[PDB]
DNA sequence: CAAAATTTTCGGAAGGCATGCTCTGTGGC
DNA sequence: ATTTTTTTGCCTTCCGAAAATTTTG
RNA sequence: GCCACAGAG
């Protein structure tokens, strides 16, 4: 019953609106140990509809059907994988300062999944190419039509992917998160008593 | 039994409900000839007679790879053989196949080659999940067999099933002392005047079996009017 | 107990959950109203209640209904709503508005008969132990009997031995739309039926329309790690392949070139898609962004239940299973039928709106509210129609149920009594012995075991036992974000290939995550529900073949009372008992105390339930009340009944309701098409406490 | 009714165990629920034997099986003995919860008085599982009748 | 054959091409996998029941016999136990069951 | 043939009770016990049977 | 590195096995270097050590982040009450019982802790910055685990 | 020998029937 | 102009589609 | 008059 060591807990970066990314097909472990992050050369994030967008470029040499890609597909070497921003309330992503959890509020998580957008512009293009040789107020859209509307009218943002930022993210958090010390309010039966 | 029975035979019902077929054993009194001849009419499939069966591909050919036991079947005394496992292969009209693609690698193993955008992987596959499902040896409609030791002490072989006359043919059976509680099947075997035995036969068993005890003169008339 | 939920009470409540609360929930669903004409015009229906004015401080005056009785006329009270419009360029409010007028149930809250003793029972000429419960339309006092149907928002698994397939259905029902969707099996394939698609659709391609774009996330949800599973499942994922669909686009217009609903506007085949996605699959899940997760994962659930019903034919669900049947009460078939008669109110005004607005001539505009009542009437009429015929028509819902309502029988007062609380089956037409007519062992305290008609509808119609509540619905978000905080993890950020690992969480039928350690939570779920911190009628249970706990929230559930054992002892004691003989400590108390608690039959089925103080084990886990709760109130008439052999007992709960006998107080100032009275009725030598309870010895 | 219940209890502890033999055209369970209806009814002849065999003469019930006026010696012996086994389609009482009959009884129980037996007498009165089984035995008749 | 593409785990699928070699190749993103000298197989092992020799224990106390086993190359065994049962008509003759005592292998004629 | 053990009690219960002067219960798996009637009509002069 | 080229066969188990290859497929995705009842007790306590190794492994670790599941409504703290976006600073403790047990003391309430659901995919956490001047996401890590508080009801 | 006409076999859908026999009441259109 | 079902089994006739067989070149 | 349920053997 007695505790032997503690850990402290600590909260900080209201304002860092840190997202986390969940690959569908890239696994954690190959064999036993962790696997090799994979390189991403493109990345978009639509604002207004929380659109994530990911290019990863596959490698060529190995695997790659050449032929394919360049009469079909119009050459495409890159994977690209889209996810929706779901807004989860009570994640914090945490680390260890010298047996110290620094916690920082999760905005959004988003589950990446792979897009195909070059079949979907190969069969519009054949659409078009088949149907112009020979063919042959209005706002009342709610719910899901509108925010697939909004999404597909509204421009991708190109963001200026970056990586080993970790350092000043960690300077920042320690530094915000070591000037106070909040009193306990509550007593642990009134915290029993509503929104259990 | 009872009030459905009566309704199903009092029509000319095709297809009933839990059909018996009673064969009478030619040898009666050894456990051993029982269990014999029933392996020659309880169908017994692919699955029951194989370890495994696989879908090979190679640099340009591709087929797919049964293996057989001998073990299940010299212990079950089946009289079947490699030979009888791919001409029953080959009989299976469903799937699509014809003796020039079926051929035997060892003593054991069974190979079936496919030949021809995207046409042999699906043909293939439903090859691969529809071929341990064949029937290699017994009767096609037999959905059970058992051996029953009677009040006197001997065996009789009884199957549910439709096929009378494969029954009544098969060797070790004596054809004719085999009956069936099924009527149209006994008309179709044996003519008219056998039918209307079945009639009067099963009407009686059925009356009798509740206690109602009428006269079978009824029930000759109600034959009679049937046939 | 039938002091405060009683036997007769339950259609009360219902009634009263109609009025209070319901009533609202069926304005806020269709409340806004726009014009094709003028844009700027827009009607806003805020707020509704029945027999009370916002400005009065007493409630209006009603006939009393022993009056309506004698007059042939309608025991109703007018229906009250606050309308917010635009009268030419200034928005104006008006409440008080009257719409309509609703025939009130007797003795509910809003009738004169509420908490009335029996002095002014006896000056309103009625009886002060008339059951209550019915309505006087026209006259005639007709009772809106009990409908059996299955669990709504439930996936059900179904299978045709005979004709060799299966399949999983939910009966989508919510107040924004209602629906049906199929998950069957066709030629060892799985596709997805629904009446709003023309043809079927193999699942993997609705899978893709969803957010799933992986076959191997598909087949990791349906199947998971079972090899078995894998080899049925596995002939599905060629059709995504034969029909060359790889996107989520290319699904959404596959399935949107196929739909057969009609739309006011012209959508393209895409939004089509969408829309038949969102809103008509799954018709109580609806998606309001772009993410498909839910949706997804409840089609996966049930393609999963599918494949596990061809695997073996033994995990099928059962039909004739109580805890898959919900019961509709008064209250919820009216609110049905008011659904689509404010429906057509609706739309009959606003057509009356575009024809009087299309005329320019007018400088002024005019006053939307003075034509109500030119409609108004309607809702009236047809409310009685259907509570007067009896016929229920709602071409809406495709619904065509007949003989919801009963002409009160008044042959005896058992026979009113039981006329009361009886449950009309779905399946009317069933002939087959051991299906719906059966006797089935889980309907055991919870429907009457003996009282069943001889004839024709034996086994259909059956009654409720003596001490039962029926659920009504109450909110879910409350519980949902408890499920989030007692450790559940949510569905959008756990993984699918390793969900099926561990125990998932089922909301109302629906997948709300994952729980590491199920027990601990259900525990934990059950303690919140006996400190009283959740609504006592919320029900947890463990399905370990299905590896899910599921929390029903929704009303229509069939529950019972039952005393909790804790450790081979039971928790009501003898100085319990002490204080609720002297007067306080009431069965309120009880419940808020953790001494007794309401299971519903799936709850009962992870439960362990001594019938005696003297047969507990320390494996227990309830002990019963009283065991004679499992004889409704009329077969409580039977002295020693376990001495008798049971169509005995059929026989006597079919006869008692034609015994000559006393009616009521009043029966002398009743004027009834037939009434058979006896001159000198005795109440019986051998009596019974359900006798007492229902006090037939008052009117033998 | 207890060395019955004794030997139906041996059986069950056999089965669960797995070495329990089967009969020459059945599986497992096919075979346990044969045995152990076998036994209960041999129980309910033996008891209904020694019951008949005991009353008096001038006994109006006996009187009036002898006569076959009404009634039978089975009816006797359900009045003034056990009852018996309960019957529902050829079966014993299915499951109507997961595994079990009533929730009053332990899952995956298979003993006599949890699955439709009936030992009281319609003298001495029937406990509620009891009161259960038979009311589903007589709805079931009252049913195929209708 | 149950294999996903590793690219973007969609199921792949085997077709000839124009060279007319199999491979397993991705209809969704540019992946294939070639099988020259690659073998590849996907073993549906089926289940195995267990079952009674229905002529095993018979040929236990029964008198023995001189006849040569048909794997002579591989043995040279003489004595074998034999027995005569009847699985036949009644007008045909009575088939006989012998088994060699060193090699086992048992086999029967008519 | 039909079996009504219970009417038989229900008539002894109700004699017992009308010589003693207070109405009796049958109720449910429970009840006045026969061996109470049986003494309240031998104590009055009545066989135990009825 | 060419291994992950080849073509992924899923995991395959036979169904009369499933329900216990279970533990051992649990215990293999982290790979670390009342009858069910007492079996959530035993897989509490392993959650607790595991918990505790994985903590005290990552100390200082670039890179490393672990995923909390705190209630979505913290107790209330003082005013330098607030909102529970607004918590900043030390707000509890991560207490080790000589058992072996592990409890998370926010305010005054002690809760528990779990290891919770077993993700078999890659999860990296990003920062965002929607800066009209220039907008960037940078990567800050990847999630190596998720741990779960729940209060003690 | 294999292309083309003729015939047979085989499915799934479309129809139909059954869902007792009599008898006594009411209530609403 | 969003949108449930509400028994269960048996039987013959029709009618393309595909398979089997014969018949022309 | 047509439907609709309600009962009786
Ligand atoms: C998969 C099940 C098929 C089954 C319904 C088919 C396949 C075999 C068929 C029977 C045989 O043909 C022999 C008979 C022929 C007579 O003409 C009519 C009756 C007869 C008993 C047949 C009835 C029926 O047609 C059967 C049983
Ligand atoms: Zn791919
Ligand atoms: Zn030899």
């Amino acid at each position: 019953d007695p505790v032997i060591e503690e850990f402290p807990l600590k909260i900080s970066g209201e304002e860092e609106s840190l997202h986390v990314f969940q690959y569908a097909n890239r696994p954690r472990l190959v064999g036993r140990k962790p696997a090799e992050h994979p390189f991403i050369s493109a990345a978009r994030y639509k604002p207004k509809s929380h659109l994530w967008e990911i290019d990863i470029p596959l490698d060529e040499q190995a695997f790659y059907n050449k032929d394919k890609a360049e009469s079909e597909w119009n050459g495409v070497n890159v994977q690209t994988l889209k996810g929706v921003g779901v807004e989860n309330n009570g994640q914090y992503a945490a680390f260890v300062k010298d047996m110290q959890v620094y916690l920082v509020p999760i905005e959004r998580v988003a589950q990446l999944k792979p897009f195909f957008k070059y079949i979907d512009d190969a069969n519009v293009t054949r659409k078009q190419e088949d149907a112009r040789r020979n063919p042959n107020s209005q706002n009342r859209l709610t719910g899901s039509l509108l925010a697939h509307k909004v999404a597909d009218e509204e421009a991708n943002i190109e963001l200026t992917w970056a990586e080993g930022t970790f350092e000043q993210f960690k300077d920042t958090i320690v530094k915000e998160a070591e000037d106070k010390t909040l009193v306990a309010l509550e007593k642990q039966e009134d915290y029993i008593d509503n929104l259990v | 039994l009872g009030v459905p029975r009566i309704k199903e035979i009092i029509n000319a019902s095709k297809v009933i409900s839990t059909p018996i077929i009673n064969a009478v054993l030619v040898n009666d009194n050894d456990e051993r000839a029982a269990r014999v001849v029933k392996g020659r009419v309880e169908k017994t499939l692919l699955s029951d007679v194989a370890f495994y069966v696989q879908d090979v591909y190679k640099d340009n050919l591709s087929f797919i790879q049964v293996r057989i036991d001998l073990g299940t079947i010299d212990k079950l005394q089946l009289e079947l053989t490699i030979e009888d496992i791919a001409v029953a292969i080959t009989r299976a009209s469903k799937l699509k196949i014809q003796a020039s693609d079926v051929n035997i690698i060892g003593k054991d193993r069974i190979a079936i080659n496919v030949f021809p955008e995207n046409d042999v992987f699906y043909r293939m596959q439903q090859l691969r999940r529809a071929l341990p499902d064949v029937v290699v040896k017994g009767l096609p409609d037999i959905s059970r067999a058992v051996i029953n030791i009677r009040d006197d002490g001997k065996r009789e072989l009884l199957v549910e099933g439709y096929g009378l006359r494969d029954v009544m043919c098969t060797d070790g059976v004596i054809g004719s002392r085999t009956t069936t509680n099924h009527v149209l099947e006994v008309f179709s075997v044996l003519g008219i005047e056998a039918a209307r035995y079945s009639i009067i036969r099963e009407i009686n068993y059925t009356m009798s079996n509740h206690g109602m005890s009428v006269d079978p003169r009824h029930i000759q008339l109600l034959g009679d009017v049937m046939t | 107990f039938l002091k405060v939920k009683g036997l007769v009470k339950q259609h009360l409540d219902s009634f009263n959950y109609f009025v209070d609360t319901d009533l609202k929930k069926i304005i806020k669903a269709n409340q806004l109203i726009l014009s094709d004409v003028d844009p700027e015009f827009y009607l806003k229906y805020v707020d509704i209640r029945v027999g009370k004015k916002s400005s009065s401080s007493t409630k209006d005056y009603l006939t009393p209904p022993h009056e309506c009785r004698l007059r042939d006329m309608t025991y109703s009270a007018p229906i009250y709503v606050d309308i917010e419009y635009t009268r030419g360029r200034n928005i104006i409010m008006h409440k008080d508005v009257e719409i309509g007028r609703m025939p009130i149930m007797l003795r509910s809250n809003k009738c004169i008969l509420y908490d009335a003793d029996e002095s002014k029972m006896a000056k309103l000429n009625e009886c002060p132990l008339d059951p209550g419960g019915y309505f006087i339309v026209n006259g005639t006092e007709k009772v809106i009997l009990v409908q059996e149907q299955l669990s709504k928002n439930r996936i059900i698994v179904e299978a045709d031995e005979k004709k060799g397939i299966v399949q999983a259905s939910v009966t989508s029902s919510t107040h924004e739309r209602k629906s049906k969707t199929y998950v069957i099996t066709k030629n060892g394939k799985i596709y997805l039926k629904h009446n709003s698609i023309a043809e079927e659709i193999p699942i993997a391609i609705v899978l893709k329309a969803c957010g799933i774009l992986s076959d191997l996330e598909i087949m990791q949800l349906v199947c998971g790690n079972d090899s078995s599973y894998q080899d049925i499942f596995a002939v599905n994922l060629e059709e995504s392949s034969k029909l060359d669909i790889y996107t989520q686009q290319q699904a959404l217009e596959y399935i949107g070139a196929k739909v057969k609903t009609m739309r006011r506007q012209k959508l393209t085949i895409l939004q089509e898609g969408i829309e038949a996605i969102a809103t008509t699959v799954i018709a109580h899940l609806t998606v309001e962004a772009l993410d498909f997760r839910e949706k997804a994962l409840y089609i996966a659930m049930m393609t999963r239940r599918v494949v596990m019903a061809m695997y073996n034919p033994k995990m099928i669900d059962d039909r004739d299973y109580v805890g898959n049947k919900r019961l509709e009460l008064a209250g919820q078939l009216i609110s049905l039928l008011f659904e689509d008669l404010f429906k057509k109110f609706n739309n009959d005004f606003k057509l009356s709106i575009d024809k009087v607005l299309k005329k320019p001539n007018r400088a002024m505009e005019y006053d939307a509210l003075l034509s109500i009542n030119v409609h108004s009437n309607n809702i009236t009429s047809g409310l009685n129609r259907a509570i007067s015929t009896g016929n229920w028509s709602l071409k809406r819902f495709k619904m065509e149920r007949a003989g919801v309502t009963h002409v009160l029988s008044r042959l005896s007062y058992i026979s009113a009594l039981g006329m009361m609380t009886r449950i009309s089956s779905q399946f009317e037409k069933s002939r087959k012995v051991s299906g719906p007519r059966a006797l089935q062992p889980s309907q055991f305290g919870m429907l009457c075991t003996a009282d069943t008609p001889e004839g024709e509808a034996c086994g259909l119609v059956k009654n409720l036992a003596l001490m039962t509540h029926i659920t009504t619905d109450d909110e879910e978000e409350p519980i949902k974000k408890l499920c989030y905080v007692l450790g559940v993890e949510d569905i959008t950020l756990i993984d699918s290939a390793s969900l099926h690992l561990n125990y998932g969480v089922y909301l109302n039928g629906t997948l709300i995550g994952s729980i590491r350690f199920p027990t601990k939570f259900v525990t934990q779920f059950r303690h919140l529900r006996r400190t009283g911190k959740v609504s006592e009628f919320i029900s947890i249970y463990s399905n370990s073949h299905q590896m899910a706990v599921h929390i029903a929230t929704d009303g229509g559930r069939i529950c019972r009372p039952l005393i909790i054992v804790s450790d081979g002892q039971s928790r009501v004691k003898d100085i319990h008992l002490r204080k609720l003989l002297d007067g306080e400590l009431d069965f309120d108390d009880f419940l808020k105390l953790g001494l007794v608690e309401y299971l519903d039959v799936n709850e009962e089925n992870d439960s362990y339930i001594a019938l005696y103080e003297k047969d507990i084990v320390p494996s227990m886990t309830h002990l019963e009340i009283e065991p004679f709760t499992i004889l409704g109130a009329v077969a409580g008439l039977i002295p020693y009944p376990h001495h008798n052999q049971s169509p005995r007992n059929t026989y006597q709960c079919a006869m008692g309701k034609q015994a000559i006998g006393a009616i009521a107080y009043n029966q002398f100032k009743r004027i009834d098409t037939l009434l058979y009275l006896m001159t000198y009725p005795q109440q019986p030598m051998v009596k019974t406490k359900t006798i007492e309870l229902i006090d037939y010895d008052k009117l033998p | 009714v207890e060395i019955a219940y004794h030997k139906c209890d041996e059986l069950i502890t056999l089965f669960n165990k797995g070495e329990l033999e089967t009969q020459p055209g059945c599986n497992e369970e096919q075979t346990l629920e044969a045995k152990i209806g076998g036994l209960l009814s041999k129980v309910r002849e033996e008891v209904g034997d020694v019951c008949i065999n005991e009353l008096d003469n001038w006994n109006a019930p006996l009187i009036m099986a002898t006569c076959g006026s009404k009634g039978s010696t089975l009816n006797v012996s359900q009045m003034v003995a056990v009852v018996g086994q309960q019957i529902i389609s050829g079966n014993r009482v299915p499951d109507g919860f997961q595994d079990r009959s009533l929730p009053h009884f332990p899952k995956n129980s298979k003993t006599p008085q949890s699955k439709g037996f009936v030992r009281n007498s319609f003298f001495s009165g029937l406990s509620p599982p009891e009161f259960l089984f038979h009311a589903i035995s007589g709805r079931e008749g009252l049913v195929d009748t209708a | 054959m149950l294999s996903f593409c590793p690219s973007c785990n969609n199921m792949l699928l085997i077709t000839s091409g124009d060279s007319g070699v199999y491979t397993l190749a991705c209809r969704s993103c540019p992946y294939e996998f070639p099988i020259e000298g690659i073998e590849i197989y996907d073993r549906k092992k089926l289940p195995r029941k267990e079952v009674d020799d229905v002529l095993g224990g018979g040929w236990d106390n029964v008198d023995q016999t001189k006849t040569q086993c048909p794997n002579y190359d591989t043995c040279g065994g003489e004595s074998a136990y034999f027995f005569q049962l009847q699985i036949r008509s009644a007008d045909e003759p009575m088939t006989t069951f012998y088994k060699c005592v060193n090699c086992g292998h048992r086999w029967k004629e008519n | 043939s039909r079996m009504t053990v219970g009417k038989m009690i229900e008539l002894i219960s109700g004699k017992a009770g009308v010589l003693n002067g207070t109405l009796e219960y049958g109720t449910c798996f429970g009840g006045s016990k026969l061996e109470d009637m049986s003494k309240i009509l031998v104590d009055q002069g009545f066989n135990y049977s009825g | 590195r060419i291994e992950q080229l080849f073509p992924v066969r899923p995991v395959r188990v036979r169904h009369e096995d499933v329900e216990t290859v279970k533990r051992e497929i649990q215990e293999a995705l982290s790979e670390k270097p009342g009858k069910e009842a007492a079996a959530e007790l035993e897989l509490l306590n392993a959650d607790h050590q595991h918990i505790l190794r994985k903590l005290k492994k990552m100390n200082n670790k670039p890179e490393r982040f672990m995923v909390f599941q705190l209630p979505t409504r913290l107790p209330a703290f003082e005013r330098p009450a607030l909102s529970t976006r607004e918590l900043a600073g030390k707000v509890g403790s991560i207490r080790v019982h000589k058992s072996g047990k592990l409890s998370v003391k926010i305010g005054n309430v002690v809760m528990d802790i779990g290891k919770g659901a077993e993700t078999t995919f890659l999860q990296d956490v990003i920062a965002l910055s929607i800066a009209d001047d220039a907008s960037s996401a940078e990567l800050l890590g990847r999630v190596d685990g998720k741990i779960v508080v729940t209060p003690q009801i």
